[PDB]
DNA sequence: TCAATATCCACCTGCAGATTCTACCAAAAGTGTATTTGGAAACTGCTCCATCAAAAGGCATGTTCAGCTGAATTCAGCTGAACATGCCTTTTGATGGAGCAGTTTCCAAATACACTTTTGGTAGAATCTGCAGGTGGATATTGAT
DNA sequence: ATCAATATCCACCTGCAGATTCTACCAAAAGTGTATTTGGAAACTGCTCCATCAAAAGGCATGTTCAGCTGAATTCAGCTGAACATGCCTTTTGATGGAGCAGTTTCCAAATACACTTTTGGTAGAATCTGCAGGTGGATATTGA
């Protein structure tokens, strides 16, 4: 297939700004965007890791939404809406 | 004239706006691509249910949106109105995330 | 023989008592499960969902819609102090956030 | 032949009609409502499971489900939950 | 006479108290406080000697922890003096308030 | 009673907390928090007590309460 | 009557790492609280892991995954190591 | 002739098995799970006790006390995380003072 | 920089509250046997995940340009620290006593089983419909003058 | 206070994805007769909470004095927001192939049940120690001059 790199930059400045808006943020310093990407990277890494752990223990090659839900659960980030 | 709004007027406009909606703010593909990148750096030859990638985005945006809320408080508490990395870090520290 | 009659009806409930009883046994919570247990539980469950659908349904009314959606669910939960506390660490997919803008941010 | 999977949709819908006879619910909203029920069911059954263990009791009775409810739900929500709970039980038992 | 500059003893007290582990709230008063609040939930209760100590331990830990995040906030505001607004902010980011 | 928790003790707590200067309003603000903490914990402990049909709050009751509040404590049977 | 705890085992293990060191009463308490806690966390996750996977039994397979999921990176490796080791050895004899 | 000795463990395999069995976790319990779990418990215990012993030594003490267990944990990144939401009675806190608070 | 005032840090010391160490008795834990049955292969049915192609226009990029926000500085009054005083509450210890957390039985009511019929639910089908997207128009909000 | 420039808020429209209602099996509730416990119900101990008393010992409450910290004001360099031109990619649709979940059967290795048979772990006394808590004495760390 194709090689994946620097995809974190897929999280555009525009998008991070939109998110801060919903968070009710009026003014955004130039250094926020990269911090944000940092924080997002970590958040995703931790959730995908536990998710995949669940997937492997199921002896599956496909990460299911439930895997992600249990993952989020462990992180104390319970999500409603994908109960399967 | 030409016409142009004073700095901040559009921002507040954008806030009022995005707080009324419930759509995702990160583009679908760029984000799916980011998940696949991270995932395969943990285990290879993986596959994802359409919904898993969506459950992840719902989670991430929900997380970030909430972190910015807290960050916004720290800025304000600092007699500022512009959020800075300082704030995001104070937030996460108190949150007990990356203390 | 006697005509079948559901436990839910005996209890005067909408939620499935028998199903809840099954879930408790299969759930590995305790060796044995009493009879009132699934009844009291199905009851509480039915009351809580009733409490939120009422509030959600109103949220729907206010946005001129007649079909409840997630945002309506979020508005109901985030505005009612108690439900908010009860689900203070739950995140509702597609629910957005409550419109709220800090005062200091407004034009002076 | 796809195996059948249960949910609480049927019951949520019934209750919905009782409160707002005129109102509907999108499938995504029912998605959430299902998560809600499963969530609270687990929270309660869990504390009940735990509560029985502590009291060297091998069975979970409505008295367990009740303390569980008082511990997990806040103020008023607990007050009404407890009534409804009790009420339902006594009715059930009382023939 | 001989006086120490303001904050000199404060720092000294910090260094001392961060070193030790003894409870810092006087026992009896606490005992009394616990029992009072408890009385509003159930009357004529009895408190296991250890149960009270557990609470004081849990409680004093909690506060010391909260004074930490509070101090972090005060500093973030270019201050060196914690104020109620700092506790409020801390408890809010913590999700307690 | 809450007034039983004195300024000096609150000072000491803040001290172990690394706090150097204290606004005069902290003390009263602190009692408020301190009160809510016990109310929440105690209230649950007592609930555990009654379910046990006991009249004596036990350390294990406090421990289990502290766990429900996400304040897990080591040293009293758990 | 009877009131079991891990005091002994903690102590035995203490002597291997520090045959010279002792341990206060309260300190032993902290150690029991510690074991019971972790015991509960792992057993807990293992319980869930088997349910998600509709299994009637909790095996080392579950406990191991449970450890990956609960313990921090390096700690998890060794835990996983020590674990599989004890089983292997136990199985041999 | 006990499973613990057979597994080469100092922790009670038999007891862990009996607990897993009585704790309403699953209907059936594997033969190896008690062993594995017992190994994990023992390992983590050793880890705490060692660091704790070192903490005791550094204080010029032969007997470990709560303080030493707190000093061992809050000082080890990993243990600290594994117990970030646990409070050790009688453990106090790590000495630490914000720079901006120092003199001159 | 000196000279004085508390602080702190060592070393050694000795009683004593806890630790260890010493001896035993019942709940557990280890054996043998006889069953049971969970869930690992070996297959196959068949969702639905990864890919592709292609056209379109919603948005992401990058520039300009200057409003106004964050960040130094300065400065004064007034809050909060350091302290010497002095009295009151908390800390410490037996003492008894009464409440009550535990156990020992009892067994009657309640739950678990086994298995035999009944239906409420779930999965599609066929039948409906709230409303997403579009629009034009009456307002409303901003910002220059 | 206009008032010209833009962004918003609303009601009217209407075909179509989705939400509902209609149907046909079939897992899984409900029934009914048995077998097995669970755990609530008096009585009856120890054992720890509670009270009381009774000192001293600190430790906390007060009032002074002023050091230095926190805001309030000013000022200004330049960062970050608003508007705009350009055209890149993400978004949408629709079509497949085939990797892999999943539903079925088959059925040994492995776990449950049981009846006994042996430990080992938890107690309740007897036999030492690690340190706290003091006591100098000696440099330190602070401060004022
Ligand atoms: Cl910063
Ligand atoms: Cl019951
Ligand atoms: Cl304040
Ligand atoms: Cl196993
Ligand atoms: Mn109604
Ligand atoms: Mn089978
Ligand atoms: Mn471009
Ligand atoms: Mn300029
Ligand atoms: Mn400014
Ligand atoms: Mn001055
Ligand atoms: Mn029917
Ligand atoms: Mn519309
Ligand atoms: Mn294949
Ligand atoms: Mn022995
Ligand atoms: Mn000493």
């Amino acid at each position: 297939r194709k090689v994946l790199r620097d995809n974190i930059q897929g999280i555009t400045k525009p998008a991070i700004r939109r998110l801060a808006r919903r968070g009710g943020v009026k003014r955004i310093s130039g250094l926020i965007y990269e911090e944000t990407r940092g924080v997002l990277k970590v958040f995703l890494e931790n959730v995908i890791r536990d998710a995949v752990t669940y997937t492997e223990h199921a002896k599956r090659k496909t990460v299911t939404a439930m895997d992600v839900v249990y993952a989020l659960q462990r992180q104390g980030r319970t999500l409603y809406g994908f109960g399967g | 004239k030409p016409h142009r709004y004073r700095p901040g007027t559009v921002a507040l406009r954008e806030i009022r706006r995005y707080q009324k909606s419930t759509e995702l703010l990160i583009r679908k593909l760029p984000f799916q691509r980011l998940v696949r990148e991270i995932a395969q750096d943990f285990k290879t030859d993986l596959r994802f249910q359409s919904s898993a990638v969506m459950a992840l985005q719902e989670a991430c945006e929900a997380y970030l949106v909430g972190l910015f809320e807290d960050t916004n408080l720290c800025a304000i508490h600092a007699k500022r109105v512009t959020i800075m990395p300082k704030d995001i870090q104070l937030a996460r520290r108190i949150r007990g995330e990356r203390a | 023989r006697a005509k079948a009659k559901t436990r839910s009806s005996r209890a005067g409930l909408q939620f499935p008592v028998g199903r809840v009883h099954r879930l408790l046994r299969k759930g590995n919570y305790s060796e044995r499960v009493g009879a009132g247990a699934p009844v009291y539980l199905a009851a509480v469950l039915e009351y809580l969902t009733a409490e939120i659908l009422e509030l959600a349904g109103n949220a729907a009314r206010d946005n001129k819609k007649t079909r409840i959606i997630p945002r309506h669910l979020q508005l109901a939960i985030r505005n009612d102090e108690e439900l908010n506390k009860l689900l203070g660490r739950v995140t509702i997919a597609q629910g957005g956030v409550l419109p709220n803008i800090q005062a200091v941010l407004l034009p002076k | 032949k796809r195996s059948r999977k249960e949910s609480y949709s049927i019951y949520v819908y019934k209750v919905l009609k009782q409160v707002h006879p005129d109102t509907g619910i999108s499938s995504k909203a029912m998605g959430i409502m299902n998560s809600f029920v499963n969530d609270i069911f687990e929270r309660i059954a869990g504390e009940a499971s735990r509560l029985a263990h502590y009291n060297k009791r091998s069975t979970i009775t409505s008295r367990e489900i009740q303390t569980a409810v008082r511990l997990l739900l806040p103020g008023e929500l607990a007050k009404h939950a407890v009534s409804e709970g009790t009420k339902a039980v006594t009715k059930y038992t009382s023939a």
